[PDB]
């Protein structure tokens, strides 16, 4: 005898001993990106190419 | 086989309710109501088939099986 049986309910597993199928369906995906930057130029230039007398001693 | 096409004329889903009574024993009968559940026409003379009758706490604590009687 392997006890009551339920008739229009579907076949589960309900004690030890009982089969079960597994469908092993994994799909993992993860990502992460990062960036940082920084920039500083600087010119400066001064020039007095022809200096008039009375600005020579400056 | 699970690719099969099945289409039915005298077979219907029904759901079944009862009366558990107070002090109820083991053998003892009751009478139970059986309704259609979908797209079904008539139940005029049908056949309740095994039905295992669930309380509450989802026990079986009746089986149900017998003729139908429809108004008609």
């Amino acid at each position: 005898n392997y006890g009551y049986q339920p008739l229009f309910e579907d076949r589960r597993p309900r004690n030890i001993g009982d089969t079960l199928t597994i469908v092993l369906q994994e799909n993992v995906s993860a990502s992460k990106s990062s960036s940082a930057n920084a920039s500083r130029d600087g010119k400066t230039s001064f020039g007095f190419d022809t200096v008039p007398r009375y600005l020579q001693g400056l | 086989p699970t690719g099969t096409n099945m289409q039915l004329k005298n077979v219907a889903a029904v759901m079944v309710t009862a009366s558990y009574p107070p002090f109820a024993r083991q053998g003892q009968t009751i009478d139970v109501v059986v309704s259609s559940m979908g797209n079904a026409k008539s139940l005029r003379g049908g056949t309740l088939l095994m039905t295992p009758l669930k309380g509450v706490d989802s026990q079986v604590y009746a089986l149900a099986q017998g003729n139908i009687l429809v108004g008609g």
